[PDB]
């Protein structure tokens, strides 16, 4: 489950 | 105003800083997406004297991934050094903890690195 | 208190904080020699509305080795979580970078590890 | 014999070592589970010629997360330090690097610390 | 190859490499320097299945400073993944730990990054 | 989920 | 070579 | 003080 750091 | 400025990592990701004469950074750290909700508060430190022998500004800051619109329970430290110049750069290794309960600390800790280069004036 | 208050390392480092608005760390970090010449500003963040699910409390934080009476010339990141519950601790790991020429890069950065506790 | 034996880490996993004349580090990981199904082969390095005057033996080895039963297309690495004599120990910091897609990349690599003590005889 | 082969990291260090029976990494690690001295054994282990999803193929290994030349009291572990595709590469982090007294523990591990191609 | 390391 | 964060 | 890890 995504994590803001990473997203695109 | 060497530090300070707009950063821009591998990712598309953005680093708003200010170098104060105290040695604080404070600024703004953007994600990729790059929207209002991608926005969260940094603050860190910055060696305001650095050696005069080609040796890079060390420094380090924190982001808490929770602001007015989202919170994922977690903060990144980033430590690394500036490298003034030719291509300014900032190198980084960094530290995303995530909360968690005891037994699931393991999964706690992701690592990593990032490079920041500078817009140009 | 929950994160605001004094706590010490494993070697006897104090880190003095406050947790404050809107998740904002400030403080005093302590080496263990605890002198006036041992003691620098840190600042950092933290979750101010974590999980009530029994998880820990996000938060990380560095402090520049400069003071008015030294510079080390380098900086660490403390990251970590702030448990509460019976014994409170923060369980940390940490990123010490040090200013380099280019050619010394691969010898900048230590990694390590650090348990505060309030005792 | 030194190295050699049976380590217990904090958690209940067990690390069982034989330290080869030629620096070789060969053996079995078990998780706490302690079942068939928990064992993995590990491999790694050690100096075999450490220095005399009080500090550790470094080493470092690494698991692949698939034995026969099972496959979590991950693998950790533990680099450390054997302290001999009393209460002997291997202290470790360890990278848990899983498989994943470039996008995906942030999300691969785990950091953590192990303190290992040995079995005495 | 997939992994098998040789491979160069951003510094010029060369990493030569068998991916063997059943999950076994054997070679030779050789600094940027090139020369005989420069030469130490390898063991690690990697993915034998990996998934078939795009994801890379888990794999480490671990580098003892010792050779029949010069000893470093040292120890590094390389812990990535083998990306196949169009331009393969081999992308990890790396723990460097050398041998110290127990007072000494926080200048023991080094942290960094390597990433290797078949350039 | 969950990955054999940190199983109990 | 001595650093703070270590110092006794 | 020189490693090899990084000697050029």
């Amino acid at each position: 489950w995504s994590h803001p750091q990473f997203e695109k | 105003a060497g530090i300070t400025g707009t950063w821009y990592n591998q990712l598309g990701s953005t680093f708003i800083v200010t170098a104060g004469a105290d040695g604080a950074l404070t600024g703004t750290y953007v994600t990729a997406r790059g929207n209002a909700e991608s926005r969260y508060v940094l603050t860190g430190r910055y060696d305001s004297a650095p050696a005069t022998d080609g040796s890079g500004t060390a420094l380090g800051w924190t982001v808490a991934w929770k602001n007015n619109y989202r919170n994922a329970h977690s903060a990144t430290t980033w430590s690394g050094q500036y490298v003034g110049g030719a291509e300014a750069r900032i190198n980084t290794q960094w530290l995303l903890t995530s909360g968690t309960t005891e037994e699931n600390a393991g999964y706690s800790t992701l690592v990593g690195h990032d490079t920041f280069t500078k817009v140009k004036p």
